[PDB]
């Protein structure tokens, strides 16, 4: 899944 | 003009991967960011790149490393690679404890600070936020 | 005399102001894309020509997705700094 | 088929981040002065982000302040490309 | 789809921002020489066929009025964008006549979610302006 | 002369 740094 | 890339070695690539940061800093664990270490790690290997993978380091750690790598003989080298994989914010990095200032790093490598590097391309790669922005796009 | 600014290049992943996007299984979308670009034309390409590579790869062929409508269907465009004075070749 | 909102900008800048930048009170600016050159000679050959690294070189080696007062005398100068470009870019 | 498209009819705007005489109520002097960078830039871009306006001493409000009307204009036909501030700055930050005005303001009004005839198209913004006081003592 | 911007 996609996540922010 | 173009650099000059046929010094005895490329030089050196350092990876910074911070993957566990301390509950102190309420900073999520960066699931995937090994998977980018590696891959950076094969990419600078077929450059000629001696690399050098540094997990985990704290705001110190990473301010210790970075001297020692601007103090050291760079004179047969042709350039310098830094890789820095964490959170941040707008100018910042973190190490797992706390924030460090991007530009203290990057000012060990100064054309004055550190001569076996003058002249010599200094590449500093970072993978971090620079803030809490979102870009909703545009339909081409 | 150089300036002791001078032949830094800062290959940023995102924007000024903006968050950066990672997945948990394949990495990061700007080193995926960084990794790729240059595997495939660091023997061709100058390497600022490289990183435009990588900034229309990230811009083009990532979107967010997530279970949160906030983060959802987010995109995103590397930035590239440089003051380098000369043109980057790997080979 | 979306691209960012942020995509296709070029910012020149004169100068690096945090720092003055030099006008010459008669041959105007070293970047302004330098990129005309730059782009008198090149546009119709180089890329853009080429054209603006020969910028980047040119204002570096070949300017550096005079002033009457010790504190700005002998100061350097390189300019600073910043591009969320997608495409490469040529004027012809 | 690697080269941006040029051969539109236009190669487009090329706004020159030629900020001079400030208010003496800001404490900030005169940019002697910015007349010959003016008028160089005018040349310059004249040789690429770009439609070049020429924009002398605009307050602050005046230069965010005037990049709000261009960014409404039709740019179909139009290759690119250009846009040159000449004038005192800070970090981020340009100054009208009277007062400064924030960057990040004046190009997002080219946003490609706000511009849209120049959605995909190469904007340029040429910034000759301080960025900070910090100087560059070099390095022989 | 050369002045600062």
């Amino acid at each position: 899944v996609d996540k922010v740094d | 003009n173009s650099y000059k890339m046929d010094y005895p070695e490329m030089g050196l690539c350092i990876i910074i991967n911070n993957k566990n940061f301390h509950k102190s800093t309420g900073m999520t664990s960066r699931s995937g960011t090994d998977v980018d270490a590696a891959n950076l790690r094969e990419t600078f290997r077929n450059l000629k790149y001696e690399v050098r993978n540094k997990n985990d380091l704290t705001r110190e750690e990473i301010v210790e490393l970075m001297r020692d790598v601007s103090k050291e003989d760079h004179s047969k080298r042709s350039s310098f690679v830094c890789v820095l994989l964490s959170h941040g914010e707008e100018g910042i990095i973190f190490g797992t404890n706390g924030p460090v200032d991007l530009k203290k790093i990057t000012n060990f490598f100064r054309g004055d600070r550190c001569r076996s590097l003058t002249g010599k391309p200094k590449l500093f790669i970072i993978q971090a936020c620079r803030g809490t922005e979102l870009d909703c796009g545009i339909e081409t | 005399k150089i300036p002791v600014e001078a032949d830094f290049l800062y290959a940023y992943s995102t924007a000024p102001g903006y968050y950066s996007w990672r997945n948990s299984k394949d990495g990061s979308w700007f080193i995926q894309s960084l990794c790729a670009m240059l595997k495939q034309y660091a023997d061709k390409l100058e390497f600022m020509h490289i990183l435009t590579r990588v900034n229309r790869k990230v811009a083009t062929e990532f979107e967010s997705f997530s279970f949160d409508a906030t983060f959802h269907a987010k995109k995103q465009i590397p930035c590239i700094v440089s003051m380098l004075t000369k043109e980057l070749y790997f080979y």
